[PDB]
RNA sequence: GCGAUGGUUCAUUCAAAUUUCUGCCCUAUCAACUUUCGACGGCUGGGUAUUGGCCAGCCGUGGUGACAACGGGUAAGGGUUAGGGCUCGGAGAAGGAGCCUGAGAAACGGCUACUACAUCCAAGGAAGGGCAGGCGCGCAAAUUACCCA
RNA sequence: AAAUAAGCCAUGCGUCUAAGUAUAAGCAAUUAUACAGCGAAACUGCGAAUGGCUCAUUAAAUCAGUUAUCGUUUAUUUGAUAGUACCUUACUACAUGGAUAACCGUGGUAAUUCUAGAGCUAAUACAUGCUGAAAAUCCCGACUUCGGAAGGGAUGU
């Protein structure tokens, strides 16, 4: 909710860091809903890119607010344009270090989820359901587009990834 | 400089002549808009403090906030601007007003009470004054009486009645059409909106699938002649 | 006073003519937008039949067309290289149209290496120019502004690949 | 608001009704090929005497033109339009004459249903789809595929549909509508393309009387299939 | 300079050349089908297209780039003497290099937009004739 | 009002407030749809319609000081501001928008602006006297008064004659272009047009002084500093190889010191016989440096820096030290002072035009004067 | 040659009596051109 | 379910804008004219609703003219065919300069500044720029008519 | 039914239908009370590219015939017209907002809406606008009893 979650970034900018000291005009503008697009890429690839240095105080909450962005269903479009760009401009432009705390935020319950064992099959854990079915649908479209903007680099990333995909695939054909 | 002193909150206001002004010293170099104690005016606003809201100074000219001059200026105002109507549309038109700067040279005052004393101006705080309509739309009506879904705002929309002519009759009552309430009329318009919209889409298919039919002839019947 | 009719030429045969009438307003013609790198700054101008134009006078980004592997992405604007008619729009930053512009390359190599998978600038249908990979190396491309920026209200384009890439290193040259 | 001379030779008007004539208003057909609804009901049929009187008439819904109530006075009605009076029971149509006047032709429900209407143009509309362009403006989504320009279509005019066609065809009788021989009932019998602009037809009467004419101004009528009955 | 092109066609490809017929009876030359030029003042590489008037006549002065003048001869009839008259008038048309260009040849030239003050012709055919200067004369 | 620094402390009493304001369509639309609670005391403008909803260019006041001309970018324009009646008194369109100007009388009853399209505009209070197009291009403008002659410089190589470089100056009186004075910029392509090429070929910046001596001093691109004498119509001196583009250059109250800087962010305060530098200051950032002016707290004297990073600093001329520092948050073009104290105006990027108050180099101008006490209001906030 | 690149030298007529010369200048013309020879070369 | 209002695109109508060949009255006490606001191109862009030297950068050498250009004089018809009749046919709103609306104006309807008249006032201020009629000697001659039927 | 002036002098001078918004402290009533009929004021939409006046003129540039727009804009007219859901808010959301005018009061000035302060209230004015639901809607169709369809791809402008 934009509401909740403008009033959310007003408290972490309540919590006075220098870290988010000189980012807080291109944050607020995320939020404003008529300058989106036009922020992301003055935020990524401007003259005021994010510094390394404080780059670890500013990504969680920076994370945080373009996956509510992303999720949020009132602004946006119908077809394709309508947020599946916005998902693909936000993936695109989103560094490979960044992307594991994307996906952390990303994956709920299913960050760790174990789906193979020394054993074949874990029935204990697929006769069970840790998400609803309308949940898992926006959950698959994402990593769909996290892999397709990601390409190799998904290399240090891959005991979670096929798991999550593997769980909804199973979940799918018993539901079949 | 006369005071037109408004309380907004009850809804009042009243001018007080005001000479003296040694009393008025502390309004001076204000700035409209600025918090003044009323507490050196007199012994009965023991307590007051005050907003400076405009003023008009001598020959009558009004005072515009965010002109920095202290004496008579020659604005330009456009169309939602204060201190100018527009006679057409698209007028922009050049006014004299006086800069915000309270000086010695006005003639009346406007001040607003935003939080009073513990003594009350005898026709200025005493008086209530309600609002001249009540809220017209349900949702309105619905925040104001705080209602539930099932009280049905159409018995708690206010009222008033009027006697009319006639050597005087019975009283006759008044209320005011509520705007955002959900008739079945309105849902009915609704539903022949989206039945438009669902017969012109279903029109489309069947003549889609005719000309798809009577095309697939045409050109069979072409190559039986070729 | 700035307008566009031909009554104050002399003609064909090498006459001058009187042929004094007043300017009117389908003869309009309006003041030139000098559009220059900033941030977004662009007015509409209302036209004949209420249509709306966009008069871009600043801006930063606009989307290049890398359309020989089948892509186009929104990135920045660095300064103007070259243009084919002034020199003064290559010393104050002008973006017209036709106009051979230097952009950022990393929605370009962030889709190669996702698309592809092999890195660049840092198996045979991944192929890339040389001069391009120097290009990519550099992470600044020569783009070319193929849409009005003055009267759309975005410099948009596509990339230089190949024989006009060469044919502009080599006018930079000159 | 023009004079009653500067009005067209082709909608009667007598030394009666005053110095000035109306405007038509615009609409499907033309302004020079145009028959107003008031010169139709007031000063050709005569139902009506005055402006306020032809006003009463039309704002009550008792006038139908091509099947369709219409309200203001000056409407167009060119060509072929179904005229629809419900309380004196008539149907009229117009055509023209051998002199090159307008002409009216009282019918009942039978023939006043239909509407033999020239085709303008054929094109890909948006959605990807073939619609076809009449001379009222009438376009028509899906048509069938073979009525091609010049070709003249039966419009059902209670759902709009295509009913038959006319092809043009050298040995099809056709009537002008324009030029210098305007208004002359005859058989095209030769056309002539002229490929660069202005193409013509060589078309001769019942009689024999050969004349040119553009490919514009013709209009398919029937190859013999009178199919609206021209007054006998 | 920059780098002439035919506007929408995608040369930079690692997996051709349009030219329109004008139509009207004419026949597209060789150098219009494959010769190297580019122009897009040409009604066979550019997007020019030819409609309405189509004349002919007799070119004052090749030398020019791009556009040759031509001498329209024509017989005026004056009243006052009840006789025929002559008189010339000068057009001026765009020329593309895919013709053989003479002086004194008698030739075709097509009506198009505006292409500038003078310029609203294009050649399309040239008939090689042996024709002189100025001296010369013939109604054509 | 704002207050940006903290020891010596600046105020922002009018400017824009954010680096990308949004259209103006859209925010009258959400002011006039949505609710809103705005600092309706301490934000305010001072003269009114002090904006250009694109960019500005300049901003002169008279020596009668009681106009201010500003041309600026959108139907580019130049709005004449009274500054006794804090309103327009005027805003008249031109053709193409505007390079630099300056007012020839004490009043705004004579201007001149060398503008974009190659022209020089001559402008009156009942309409405009005509242009006239100078051969070639244009990059500032400066007027000898003593002998009534507007003198631009040009970039590029001149025609024909010697292939120096040129300003070009007309006289009023004369009205004759006289004869462009010969300035040395360096070697071009033999391959080229008659207006330059794109690398190098540029006279920048031309000094000259209104009460001194007045040497025509002028500056080109590859580090070359020149000047001229009146009365004699011939070369001077030569002087001052530098790196950076030579972009900043005025005298000071004496006569003497020169104030020039380079492209690169580097002034060096040069004396005029002596060949070594009397100050040399590498400040801020690669972005060029634009204009430095001379400005005396009414003892001491110091120094006008402003860069196109959002730099402006105040620097001191007796001891060098950094006195104060301001960050005007856009793109800003020009910059000049209120002549009385105080009041740094600022023609910027952004869609306000941005003035700024130094209490600690001086007081409230003549027609502003309310202005200290709100200094003293937000004294009283903090 | 062309629109206005060559400096023809015309005596305009609008532009021929704007300003007068006002001579502001606060040296006595004496100490002024013993300045100019006292630079970097002598 | 029938309409009213509104909406994207394509029509159609009503227009408007350019644009192609021919046709003006006389005159050589008008033979050179254009390049003197670019004069003829072509390339590139800008601006226009669009083409276009219309405008800006780059270069090429032009363009018209004794078959009458150019300049000068000011005295500024077409269609409908017995006939006559009938029909159609630039600049300003006190003076320059700049701006605003709308599908359509450079409205002159408004604004701003300058210039020039002129009105009210409590002397601080504030609103405004036409035609028609009579006299035009002291002696003269057609209604200040009624209605949109 | 024909009926020079330059200068003086007075007088004369929008828009409402059943079909946007009515609590007029406006009129007129009763047999089921948000509104219902008439309806001034005001908000909203439309209108004024002319009716016609004056006077330095326009010498194939206008204008006429004759073309073209494959080089352009078009309110109004009339005709067709829009397949565009889901897509991590769910331990959710499901009668959408705020402004003002008219109005009520307190005034300033010599100076008419020249207007200031204070309190309201509507929209077809300006403005946002995931949801009942495990479906929706397009193209394919194997198998076929005309059966009507297993399951495959896909998501405007």
């Amino acid at each position: 909710d934009i509401e909740l979650q403008k009033l959310a970034l007003k408290a972490i900018l309540t919590w006075k860091s220098e870290g988010i000291k000189p980012y807080q005009e291109h944050l607020e503008y995320l939020l404003d809903e008529a300058r989106f697009k036009n922020e992301l890429t003055v935020l990524f690839q401007g003259d005021n890119k994010i510094l390394p240095e404080h780059r670890s105080e500013v990504i969680p909450v920076l994370l945080h607010l373009l996956y509510g962005r992303a999720i949020s269903r009132k602004g946006a479009a119908s077809g394709r344009h309508g947020l599946h760009a916005t998902r693909l401009a936000i993936i695109r432009q989103l560094d490979v270090e960044d992307m594991g705390s994307f996906l952390d935020i990303g994956l709920g319950p299913l960050r760790a989820i174990r789906v193979v064992d020394e054993q074949g099959v874990r029935e204990s854990v697929f006769a069970h359901e840790p998400l609803p079915p309308r949940k898992q649908v926006g959950l698959l479209n994402m990593l769909e587009a996290v892999i397709n903007e990601l390409g190799t680099s998904v290399e240090p990333y891959m005991d979670a990834l096929v798991n999550s995909v593997l769980y909804c695939l199973v979940n799918a054909c018993r539901k079949l | 400089m006369k005071l037109n002193i408004s309380h907004p909150a009850n809804g009042s206001q009243k001018l007080i002549e005001v000479e003296d002004e040694r009393k008025l010293r502390h309004f001076y170099d204000k700035r409209m808009g600025a918090e003044v104690a009323g507490d050196p005016l007199g012994p009965e606003w023991k307590g007051y403090i005050l907003r400076i809201t405009g003023g008009n100074d001598k020959q009558g000219f009004p005072m515009k906030q965010g002109v920095i001059a202290p004496n008579r200026v020659r604005l330009l105002l456009s169309e939602g601007h204060s201190c100018y109507r527009p006679r057409r549309d698209g007028e922009r038109k050049r006014k004299s007003v006086r800069g915000c700067i309270v000086g010695p040279d006005l003639s009346v005052l406007a001040l607003s009470i935003v939080k009073q004393g513990e003594q009350d101006i005898p026709g200025l705080t005493d008086v209530v004054h309600p609002k001249r309509l009540g809220p017209k739309r349900a949702t309105k009506i619905r925040r104001f009486f705080s209602l539930s879904k099932d009280d049905d705002v159409r018995k708690y929309v206010i009222r008033r009645e009027v006697q009319p002519k006639g050597e005087g009759k019975k009283p006759y009552t008044k209320a005011p059409r509520i705007q955002r309430l959900v008739t079945p009329q309105r849902l009915q318009h609704k539903r022949h909106r989206i039945a438009l919209k669902r017969r012109q889409q279903e029109k489309v298919k069947e003549e889609a699938a005719e000309y798809a039919q009577i095309l697939a002839k045409r050109v069979a019947e072409a190559k039986a002649q070729k | 006073g700035i307008s566009r009719d031909s009554r104050h030429k002399r003609s064909h045969t090498g006459a001058k003519r009187a042929f004094y009438r007043k300017k009117r307003a389908f003869e309009l013609g309006r003041q030139p937008a000098n559009t220059r790198i900033g941030p977004k700054r662009i007015h509409i101008v209302r036209t004949r039949g209420g249509n709306h134009k966009y008069r871009a006078l600043r801006l930063d980004s606009g989307n290049f067309a890398w359309g020989s592997e089948g892509c186009t992405r929104k990135t920045r604007i660095i300064g103007v290289v070259y243009h084919p008619s002034n020199n003064e729009l290559v010393r104050t930053n002008t973006l017209t149209k036709s106009a051979v512009v230097q952009i950022d390359a990393a929605p370009f190599r962030q889709w190669y290496e996702a698309h592809y998978g092999q890195p660049l600038g840092r198996a045979a249908h991944g192929k890339v120019d040389p001069a391009l990979e120097k290009q990519f190396e550099a992470g600044r491309l020569y783009a070319i502004i193929s849409s009005r920026p003055g009267q759309s209200g975005r410099a948009d384009g596509y990339i230089l690949e190949g024989e006009e890439l060469a044919f502009y290193q080599r006018k930079l040259h000159k | 608001h023009q004079k009653r001379l500067s009005a067209p030779s082709h909608w009667l008007l007598d030394k009666l009704s005053g110095a000035y004539a109306p405007r038509p208003s615009t609409g499907p057909h033309k302004l020079r090929d145009c028959m107003p609804l008031i010169v139709f009901v007031r000063n050709r049929l005569k139902y009506a005497l005055n402006y306020r009187e032809t006003k009463a008439i039309m704002m009550q819904r008792l006038v139908k033109v091509d099947g369709k109530v219409r309200t203001d006075i000056t409407y167009p009605a060119g060509f072929m339009d179904v005229i629809t009076i419900e309380k004196t029971g008539e149907n009229f149509r117009l055509i023209y004459d051998t002199k090159g006047r307008f002409t009216v032709h009282r019918i009942t429900d039978e023939e006043a249903k239909y509407k033999l209407g020239k085709v303008k143009r054929v094109q890909l509309g948006r959605g990807g789809v073939p619609f076809l362009v009449t001379h009222d403006a009438r376009t028509i989504r899906y048509p069938d595929p073979l009525i091609k320009v010049n070709d003249t279509v039966k419009i059902d005019l209670e759902t709009g549909k295509i009913t038959d066609f006319i092809k043009f065809d050298t040995g099809a009788l056709a009537m002008i509508t324009g030029g210098r021989n305007m208004g002359r009932v005859g058989v095209i019998t030769h056309r002539e393309r002229h490929d660069g602009g202005f193409g013509i037809v060589h078309l001769k009467d019942a009689l024999d009387n050969t004349f040119a004419t553009r490919e514009s101004n013709v209009f398919v009528i029937g190859s013999e299939k009178p199919w609206i009955s021209l007054p006998k | 300079r920059a780098f002439l092109k035919q506007p929408h066609i995608f040369l930079n490809s690692k997996v051709r050349r349009w030219y329109k017929d004008v139509g009207l009876g004419f026949k597209t030359p060789k150098t219009a089908i494959e010769g190297h030029y580019i122009d897009k003042k040409c009604p066979f590489t550019g997007m020019v297209s030819i409609r309405g008037r189509i004349l002919t006549g007799r070119v004052v002065s090749t030398k020019m780039h791009r556009t040759i003048i031509i001498r329209r001869e024509y017989l005026h009839y004056i009243p006052k003497y009840n006789r025929y008259e002559k008189r010339h008038k000068n057009l001026a048309a765009h020329v593309s290099p895919a013709f053989r260009v003479e002086e004194g040849d008698m030739v075709v030239v097509g009506q198009c937009r505006p292409l500038s003050k003078t310029v609203r012709f294009n050649v399309l055919r040239v008939l090689p004739r042996t024709g002189k200067s100025v001296k010369k004369f013939q109604k054509f | 009002k704002l207050t940006n620094p903290g020891p010596v402390p600046v105020y922002t009493v009018a400017g824009p407030s954010t680096a990308r304001p949004l259209p103006d369509w859209l925010l009258r639309r959400r002011k006039r749809s949505a609710k809103y609670d705005p600092e309706n005391l301490n934000n305010f403008e001072l003269i009114q319609e002090f904006e250009f909803e694109e960019a500005s260019n300049c901003v002169r006041v008279s020596e009668d000081g009681n106009w201010i001309m500003s041309t600026g970018t959108y139907k580019p324009q130049f709005h004449v501001h009274n500054t006794r009646e804090l309103s327009l008194s005027f805003s008249r369109h031109t053709n193409s928008e505007n390079v630099t100007f300056l007012l020839l009388s004490q009043d705004y009853s004579k201007s001149v602006h060398l503008q974009c399209d190659r022209t020089l505009e001559f402008h009156t209070p009942m309409g405009c006297h005509y242009s006239i197009r100078i051969p070639r291009f244009g990059r500032d403008l400066a007027y000898l008064r003593q002998s009534c002659e507007v003198l631009v410089p040009a970039v590029g190589l001149s025609s024909d004659g010697s292939g120096y470089g040129e300003v070009f100056r007309l006289d009023l009186e004369r009205g004759q272009f006289l004869r462009p004075w010969q300035v040395d910029v360096g070697e071009d392509e033999p391959g080229s047009g008659l207006q330059g090429s794109i690398h190098a070929g540029a006279v920048n910046v031309a000094a000259v002084a209104e009460n001194t001596h007045g040497l025509c001093a002028f500056g080109t691109s590859i580090g070359t500093v020149e000047f001229y004498d009146p009365r004699s119509k011939s070369r001077v001196a030569v002087l001052g190889n530098q790196d950076g583009e030579i972009t900043a250059l005025d005298y000071s109250r004496d006569g003497l010191s020169l104030a020039l800087g380079t492209s690169t962010g580097q002034i060096r305060i040069f004396d005029l016989r002596n060949p070594r530098p009397l100050l040399k200051k590498d400040q801020g950032m690669g972005l060029p440096i634009k204009n430095l002016i001379h400005l005396t707290t009414p003892t001491e004297e110091r120094k006008l820096l402003s860069a196109d990073k959002r730099i402006i600093k105040i620097w001191d001329e007796q001891s060098g030290d950094l006195w104060t520092s301001v960050e005007p948050l856009v793109d800003l073009n020009f910059v000049t002072h209120v002549p009385d104290s105080g009041m740094i105006l600022t023609a910027n990027e952004g869609k306000q035009m941005h003035c700024f108050f130094i209490p600690n180099l001086g007081l409230a101008p003549r027609w502003c004067h309310f202005l200290d006490n709100l200094v003293h209001e937000m004294e009283s906030e903090k | 040659a062309s629109k206005g690149r060559k400096l023809r030298y015309t005596v305009h007529e609008k532009l021929q009596n704007f300003m007068a010369p006002e001579d502001r200048r606060s040296w006595e013309e004496h100490a002024i051109d013993r300045l100019f020879g006292t630079l970097f070369g002598q």
